[PDB]
């Protein structure tokens, strides 16, 4: 399957980032000989530059996504999920913050609840696009309260 | 297209009975009950990422009833309750339970006010109802739509929801059926029938909101390519494909720091891409200065434009600020004119003077208030205008021509010029007319304005030089034929005195002292405060005499031997040459392009997006009425006039209301033109109370309005930015995204334009300026592209001032 | 055109060179008396050298109220006719847009968290980043100096230590981790230094020695609970325990551990420190040489025992002179 | 003048004052032109009164820049919202705070009917009054921390 994003968005940055940030990487493989899908995070104690990224942006957080073959499992998707959640602030406070996986699962059920899905609908109209508008604000101030 | 109704279990507070009332209603849009018993508005249908997950969980496992032979409620709840226990969804201790809950009755908005209203219930393992143990979250569509039958079609069915929370339950049941024929259930108070029915019941338990479920529910039922799959399924494992389907096109939008619409519009094709991806199985598919090329179609657009709002033009006047307005355009036209009026009879030999003028423009500005579409334009006489009229005396001087009549067939040409130019929608050719002309006009004509005052007062001091001794015998009437002690310097202290008065009250406008309404009252009454307390500081000084204000003394014509009231096309002592009439077309041409071009800028100027003008222009509409009244004053002997440039802006800027810096919104009515028309009019009759205001006063008003009519020109800021470093420029889009060098360089080719058209104002060929400004579109559309990119042109020069 | 782009510490150089490498390669932990390196980047190119060199001073403060009285801020020029000794800089390589600074601090420098600041004439002053100071036992004017490296790696460097127990005739070597090089314990134990409001007198290792030692003491007789509650991970978590509240507490059957804790303190702070048990040892006699023991006819003890007992075992011993004892008193 | 003086010899940084030119060189100068002004007479013979006037004028709007009681008195003609984020604003009522810059204005009333009568040589013992005011009937009618806000040293929050 190939990937909307490329195909919408690539059939057609580094000044814009803070002096004083670190960087995350996320990892995501398909090996058959797994018998399911693996998440690891890790967080160092401090940050430090890896030789997996080529910019001089020390890494703090590592997302390692591993796992066989299997149906509605994308794991380029995945990826892209992990690394959303990441670039999320709240999370990464959390994470930042976070001493157990408990602290971390509670912030992607946070994360969750103010999720927003747009099902498939048969007229796109942008006036009924903009009635979400509130909404997502709403659900911004659950995320942000 | 099916209609689709959400109920929820609830329990009323009057009698603490549990029934079901409806909580929202799906006619291919989502509309919701709010606590009051009126619906909110209508909006597309959001679900939660926990509702549509556990929607799916129940699915899975979920009991499917379809082709069912039943036509009533109690035989549906029935059947379902025999296979819920039969497939183990319930235990059979629970059916006497979920039958009594099931055939409840069924409320909606028309008796939930004959209630005590509707609360959360949970069914008990007994007959009695009991309160929810989960906190409560108030729904997010309740608290945004709801805080403020005919659509649907006749051979259309129903679907019901129904959700309930039973504590009894061990883990929540999903129910379907698809009834074999389409009938008319008690639980609806529609006449449309009921296909299919969803029912969802199960415990209090966390991530599983049961009005979201429903509303998920009735989302995917809603769905059109679910719809069909429904009907064509024969079992539950359709229904999971189906809603497989409807969960991989499913788009989900996370949480953001920074909600941007940009951001958000750059999702419209991934939908798009989503509703392809959904539709690709399914049987059913998805579901002012422009030329019109019609003949007078712009005058009928600007109509309908305009018009529709003629009753609030009325209504939008009643405020302090309106009056003050009036005040203000009324000394800032009547002045003007006055003077021009002077000039035109000195120059004529009062053929045309103040009294034909000031009857022109009242009549002009009265007819423009009640029929022109921006009454915000000021008519009134222009400089070029009184050019133009001293070139044509002469040359009807030197020809041996009667100049009045002349006049006539200049405004006979043109009523026929203005008649063509609207048929075929010349008009148009005014969206060639980027910033670029008109801040180099704006600019232009605003240096002039403070040219003109300034040698005023200069005038004022060279006829009362500053001289050790003076004749104190000097006759007064009509003026005063030597130099007078204290008459320069005190005209000069009066016009500084209203000049620093106008800018200290505009900066108290926006100023942090005093109440905030007193504060508004006070600023937009300033130059009415500054004028009066400027006459009284003049009044009190008797001895020293200072020049006033000088009208007719009745409604007269201003030489009786030259002309009457009504001037013959054929001649008034002479027999009016044939050849003059055909040979007036020329002038009346250069007359033309004059009046178009002033009144098609000033509207440009007056009516930018970035002033909040919410009501609309008409440009046909206001360049035909004033050229036809031009004309008609023609006829009567009276001057042609246009939309000055000066008037109209500070008009507008009068009537606009500055918010919490940010323009909020302008008082858009045609009450305070057909006022200033009026006073115009009646200023001859009122010639005690205008005697004793000096001139002096007007000039630091027009020096007022002259240094007020820059603030929304980008050529003066980025003059200004030209004198300052490149760290201190603002946060604009000329700036962040082109460089120093290329902007001052463009600001010194609009100076070098500037300086041109300055140099042809001080030329004899004066009436060769609108070619000259005309000759500045061909340069930006094709020499600037030459030096510069199209983003450094989007950026310099935007309509708008938008970052390209 | 002499604007300030960056300012690099270049924290895993120094702290390598500073033996402060454990403790961080991001943060900055430098030992008085050494100098340690920085480079200094400019956002436009240097033209002349020599000017802009004058143009440029340096200020280093530390606590909340720094003055020069206190020794607690110093300001001192760059140049190379700076006292090495004293606090000093020098650009040692410099190019168009950057000069590595080396960067000197007395070796009798209030430890502590610090600020360092870069003024330029005519500007506001400008902060270059943080540092934070500790005692340099590999410096001979230090008062904590060590003549041989293993010492000072047993006695600074060694997180890995043994705290021995049992009877004397049986010893029972205990493996216990200090963990001085934790991230947050330079942290803690600076936080509980600054009780203490003789801020002038942290450059003395005696002073903080004693007044670390005695709010430890405080710490443990306030924290300590009578009785895994005798699963112990080291004194990085007692530290903690002891400090903000949050953790297992320990009990009075270990409450031996202070003197591991207060080696781990000294250790962070760079006070070389070792722990000493001692076995027999008559406590609460106040001096009194003899000890009364009490049995009754089973040869047993009916009561919790006297005041005066003899301890089945029983120190921290820290390294340093002693400028204000009479000579021959610098060691243990 | 001296308030003149030290405000031109002021210099302001990037609103904030930065530091002052504290030297001896400006005083001697102007001691050294005072009594050469007569040596100079054709220079100063073509000097206007008036620009001396427009000049005493801008020295006296200048001077009432470092006032608390000037800031207080516009203070009592805005809203309470637009007030600045100042230690006798955000601790003291707004009513208090007006009670004492009216209290401060009836002294100034005071010292200018004084001025305006043939005793005027009595004003210094008036501004000495002022003190005892101060010290004793104001704690009596206004709190310890009121009078730290509205009366500090060095502009501090108690
Ligand atoms: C002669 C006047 C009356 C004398 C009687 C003396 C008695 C007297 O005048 O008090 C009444 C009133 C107090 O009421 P209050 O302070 O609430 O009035 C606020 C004031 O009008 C602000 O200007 C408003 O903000 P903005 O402008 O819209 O942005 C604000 O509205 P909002 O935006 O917050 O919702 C108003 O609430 O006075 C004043 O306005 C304070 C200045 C008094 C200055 C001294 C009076 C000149
Ligand atoms: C542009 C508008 C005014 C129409 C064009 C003007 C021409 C075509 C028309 C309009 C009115 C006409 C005039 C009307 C009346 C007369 C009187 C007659 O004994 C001789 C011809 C004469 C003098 C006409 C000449 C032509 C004329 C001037
Ligand atoms: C002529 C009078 C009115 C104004 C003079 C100011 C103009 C000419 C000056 C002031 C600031 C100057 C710019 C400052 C900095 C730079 C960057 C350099 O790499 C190229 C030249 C450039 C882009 C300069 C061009 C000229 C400039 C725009
Ligand atoms: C006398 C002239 C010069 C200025 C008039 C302004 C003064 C008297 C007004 C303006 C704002 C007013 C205050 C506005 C709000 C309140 C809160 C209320 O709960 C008690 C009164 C109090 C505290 C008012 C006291 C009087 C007040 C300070
Ligand atoms: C009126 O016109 C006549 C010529 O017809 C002229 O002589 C006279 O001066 C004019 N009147 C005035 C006031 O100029």
């Amino acid at each position: 399957h190939s990937s909307l994003e490329t195909q919408l968005f690539c059939e057609q940055i580094l000044e814009k980032i803070p002096p004083d940030s670190e960087a995350t990487l996320v990892l995501v493989g398909r090996a058959d000989f797994l018998e399911q899908p693996v998440l690891g995070f890790v967080r160092l104690q401090e940050a430090a530059e890896l030789e997996a990224v080529e910019l001089p942006v020390p890494i703090r957080f590592l997302f390692v996504l591993l796992g066989p073959e299997a149906p509605h499992i994308d794991y380029t998707q995945l990826g892209r999920a992990a690394a959303t959640l990441m670039s999320e602030r709240v999370f990464r406070i959390d994470a930042y913050m976070a001493q157990s996986r408990g602290e971390l699962l509670h912030s992607l059920e946070g994360f969750l609840d103010c999720s927003l899905v747009l099902p498939p609908t048969d007229a796109p109209s942008e006036q009924a696009l903009l009635s979400l508008v509130p909404v997502q604000r709403e659900l911004l101030r659950r995320r942000y309260q | 297209k099916v209609y689709v109704e959400l109920q929820e279990l609830v329990m009323d507070e009057k009698n603490q009975e549990l029934r079901w009332m409806e909580a929202a209603r799906w006619v291919q849009l989502e509309e919701n009950l709010g606590e009051n018993g009126a619906w909110g508005r209508p909006h597309l249908s959001h679900l939660t990422f926990w509702s549509l997950l556990e929607l799916r969980r129940v699915f899975t496992k979920g009991t499917v009833l379809l082709d069912l032979q039943e036509t009533s409620l109690a035989g549906v709840a029935n059947q379902l309750l025999d296979r819920f226990i039969f497939e183990d969804q319930i235990r059979p201790q629970d059916r006497e339970e979920l039958l009594r809950a099931l055939l409840l009755k069924h409320s909606h908005a028309g008796e939930l006010e004959a209630l005590g209203g509707v609360k959360p219930a949970v069914l008990t393992r007994s007959g009695d109802p009991s309160q929810p143990l989960l906190p409560q979250h108030s729904s997010l569509e309740t608290q945004l739509f709801c805080e403020q039958l005919e659509k649907i079609p006749p051979d259309s069915e129903a679907t019901l929801v129904l959700v309930g929370r039973a504590d009894f339950l061990e883990q929540p049941v999903l129910g379907f059926v698809r009834l074999q024929e389409a009938a008319e259930l008690e639980a609806v108070e529609l006449p449309v029938p009921i296909r299919f029915l969803f029912v969802l019941l199960g415990p209090e338990a966390p991530h599983i909101d049961y009005t979201q479920l429903g509303r998920a529910a009735a989302t995917l039922m809603s769905e059109r390519v679910f719809r069909i799959d429904a009907y064509m399924a024969q079992s539950r494992g359709e229904l999971l494909h189906s809603l497989e389907g409807f969960l991989d096109c499913s788009l989900v939008l996370p949480p953001t720091d920074a909600p941007s619409e940009q951001a958000l519009l750059s999702l419209v094709p991934v939908q798009r891409e989503l509703l392809r991806r959904r539709y690709q199985s399914s049987p059913a598919k998805p579901d002012p200065l422009q030329q019109t090329g019609q003949l007078f179609g712009g005058l009928v657009r600007d109509i309908r434009r305009r018009y529709p709002y003629y009753l609030s033009d009325i209504t939008d006047a009643f405020s302090p600020q309106v009056l003050a307005a009036v005040i203000f355009i009324y000394f800032a036209a009547l002045s003007p004119a006055i003077t021009f009026g002077g000039l035109l009879g000195e120059k004529t030999r009062n053929q045309m003077g103040v009294s034909e003028l000031l009857i022109s423009t009242a009549v002009q500005g009265i007819l423009f208030a009640l029929l022109g579409a921006q009454p915000l334009l000021v008519v009134g006489f222009s400089g070029p205008l009184l050019v133009f009229e001293e070139a044509f005396f002469s040359f009807c001087e030197t020809n041996g021509l009667e100049y009045i009549v002349g006049r006539v067939w200049i405004g006979f040409w043109l009523i026929l010029l203005v008649v063509l130019v609207v048929a075929f929608e010349g008009s148009f050719l005014v969206r060639f007319i980027s910033r670029y002309t008109q801040e180099i006009f704006s600019f232009l004509i605003s240096l002039i304005f403070i040219y003109e005052t300034f040698s005023k007062l200069i005038k004022i001091f060279q006829d009362h030089p500053l001289q050790k001794t003076y004749n104190y015998n000097v006759l007064m009437v009509p003026k005063p034929q030597g130099p007078l002690p204290n008459t320069a310097l005190l005209s000069l202290v009066l016009m500084a005195g209203t000049f620093f008065f106008a800018m200290m009250l505009r900066k108290f406008k926006n100023s942090s002292y005093f109440p905030g309404k007193l504060r508004r009252v006070i600023g937009d009454f300033g130059v009415p405060i500054s004028i009066l307390i400027m006459v009284l500081v003049d009044f009190f000084i008797q001895d020293t005499y200072t020049q006033k204000l000088s009208v007719p003394d009745g409604f007269k014509v201003s030489n009786s031997s030259a002309r009457g009231w009504v001037i013959h096309p054929l001649g008034l002592r002479s027999e009016f040459p044939i050849w003059m009439m055909f040979a007036s077309a020329l002038p009346a041409l250069l007359v033309f392009i004059l009046i178009f071009l002033e009144s098609q800028i000033t509207t440009l100027i007056v009516s930018k997006p970035e002033r909040k003008m919410v009501k609309g222009s008409g440009f046909h509409l206001d360049l035909l009425l004033v050229v036809g009244m031009g004309g008609v004053a023609a006829l009567f002997g009276m001057p042609w006039l246009s939309a000055t440039t000066v008037r109209s802006v500070t008009h507008a800027n009068a009537l606009t209301v500055m918010g919490k810096a940010q323009i909020q919104e302008v008082k858009e009515q045609r009450i305070s033109g057909l006022l200033v028309a009026v006073l115009v009019g009646l200023s001859i009759l009122m010639e005690p109370i205008l005697s004793r205001i000096p001139l002096a006063v007007l000039f630091g008003i027009f020096l007022y309005m002259g240094v007020t009519s820059l603030s929304g020109i980008q050529l003066f800021d980025r003059i200004l930015l030209l004198f300052k470093p490149p760290k201190y420029h603002p946060d604009v889009p000329y700036v962040k995204r082109v460089k120093t060098w290329r902007m001052h360089l463009f600001t010194g080719i609009q100076i070098i334009c500037l300086a041109v058209l300055w140099v042809v104002k001080s030329t004899p060929a004066s009436l060769a300026l609108p070619f000259v400004l005309i000759l500045t579109v061909p340069l930006r559309r094709v020499l600037l592209p030459l030096i510069f990119r199209n983003v450094e042109l989007q950026c310099l020069d935007a309509d708008d001032a938008k970052a390209t | 055109a002499l604007g300030i782009k960056s300012c690099d510490f270049q924290a895993a150089r120094n702290n390598e060179e500073h033996h402060t490498k454990a403790l961080s390669s991001r943060r900055l932990f430098v030992r008085r008396g050494q100098p340690f390196t920085i480079i200094l980047y400019f956002r436009a190119p240097v033209r002349a050298f020599l000017p802009a060199l004058k143009k440029v001073a340096l200020t280093a403060q530390t606590g909340e109220q720094p003055s020069k009285i206190n020794r607690t801020q110093a300001t001192f020029p760059i140049s190379s006719l700076g006292d090495r000794k004293w606090w000093s800089a020098v650009v040692e390589e410099r190019d168009a847009q950057s000069w590595t600074i080396s960067v000197t601090t007395p070796a009798d420098a209030v430890i502590g968290h610090y600020s360092l600041l870069l003024q330029v004439s005519g500007r506001k002053q400008l902060l270059l980043g943080q540092f934070t100071l500790l005692f340099n036992p590999w410096n001979r004017e230090d008062a904590v100096f060590l003549k041989n490296e293993a010492q000072r790696m047993e006695y600074l460097l060694n997180q890995n230590g043994l705290i021995y127990l049992g009877t004397a005739d049986c010893i029972q070597a205990e493996s216990w981790d200090f963990g001085q090089f934790e991230g947050d314990v330079i942290d803690l134990s600076l936080r509980l230094l600054s009780k203490d409001k003789q801020v002038e007198k942290w450059s003395q290792p005696v002073h903080v020695a004693r007044v670390l030692g005695a709010l430890l003491h405080f710490l443990k007789e306030q924290r300590v609970l009578p009785t895994l509650l005798n699963k112990r991970r080291g004194s990085v978590p007692i530290l903690r325990q002891w400090l903000t509240g949050r953790g297992r507490p320990v009990y009075d059957g270990q409450a031996w551990v202070l003197a591991a804790v207060a080696c781990t303190v000294l250790r962070c702070l760079g006070i070389p420190a070792r722990v000493v048990t001692t076995f027999a040892s008559a406590q609460g006699t106040g001096g009194r040489l003899l000890i009364d023991e009490y049995y009754n006819e089973e040869g047993l003890q009916n009561g919790e025992g006297q005041r005066g007992r003899i301890w089945i075992f029983q120190s921290t011993e820290c390294w340093m002179t002693r400028p204000a004892l009479p000579q021959g008193y610098d060691g243990w």
